[PDB]
DNA sequence: CTCATCCAATCCTTTATGGAATCCA
DNA sequence: GATTCCATAAAGGATTGGATGAGTG
């Protein structure tokens, strides 16, 4: 029911096979985490922020 | 499985490039932000996959930058090839 | 000098490219891909940039027809179907 | 109503090295 | 010569959430 261009048709099928193999070893990305790193997540909770939530510049206000 | 940090290019890098092609005040969803980095990494595997597929035919074991250029011409990405060699050649020396 | 030193507007960003080390890792995600030239990640860093701009701009058109200001995932979905160059993304996108 | 923009400081990644083994025109 | 590994080092920029106005549904 779906149609694709001839320049990549067979190229897609070859890629299609490859991807199936990757799923056999569960090498594909299933779902996304809320944040990549716990350390960077924590650091972001310790930043000085303005009343509007934006990260604040340490240098200003003496 | 493998790590997200190894499968997709950084989303900050992607977001910056998408916004360069749009009007100044345009917004971009996080859903749209994330699927584009899925498309780009598949674009990498779709070109590299066939660049080596002809490297199978050619019985050559490393993948040259020019095999990628021919693979992009094969898959219909011929428009890119002309600026790419200009970019490529500066790096050559 | 003239009355004032004339000025130029800054819209440029520091020359940033996608990380080569990651590009190579994505390139090798395939079992048979085993050896890759030093500059094969170089050409993809530039090729991916050209790929972003085309796909984003084409999806943008779909958003303007819907009379919106934010690009969303469905827009990319139509840009994939509409253009035959983006046909390798059938299994990455909906529609 | 939901959500994407807006900041900047760490800290993981990237790049840069130096070697090791292996392969092949 | 390529390229791949494994280290060590430096350097750097991506990551990251609160508040709130833009804008979707």
């Amino acid at each position: 029911p779906i149609f694709v261009n001839a320049k990549q048709y067979q190229a897609i099928l070859r890629r299609r096979e490859r991807r199936a193999k990757l799923e056999a070893q569960n090498k594909l990305i299933k779902v996304r985490k809320p944040y990549l790193h716990e350390s960077r997540h924590l650091h972001a909770l310790k930043r000085v922020r303005g009343s509007g939530g934006r990260f604040l510049n340490t240098k200003k206000h003496q | 499985s493998p790590r997200e940090q190894d499968r997709f290019l950084p989303i900050a890098n992607v977001s910056r490039i998408m916004k360069k092609a749009l009007p100044a005040n345009a917004k971009i969803s996080k859903d749209a932000k994330e699927t584009m980095q899925e498309c780009v990494s598949e674009f990498i595997s779709f070109v590299t996959g066939e660049a080596s597929d002809k490297c199978q035919k050619e019985k050559r074991k490393t993948i040259n930058g020019d095999d990628l250029l021919w693979a992009m011409t094969t898959l219909g990405f011929e428009d890119y090839v002309e600026p790419l060699k200009v970019y490529l050649q500066r790096f050559r020396e | 000098m003239t009355q004032f030193k004339e000025i130029e507007k800054t819209t440029d960003f520091k020359n940033h490219s996608l990380p080569l080390a990651r590009i190579k890792k994505i390139m090798k995600a395939d079992e048979d891909v085993r050896m890759i030239s030093a500059e094969a990640p170089v050409v993809f860093a530039r090729a991916c940039e050209m790929f972003i701009l085309e796909l984003t701009l084409r999806s943008w058109n779909h958003t303007e027809e819907n009379k919106r200001r934010t690009l969303q995932k469905n827009d990319i979905a139509a840009a994939v179907t509409r253009t035959d160059i983006f046909d390798f993304l059938v299994d990455i996108v909906p529609r």
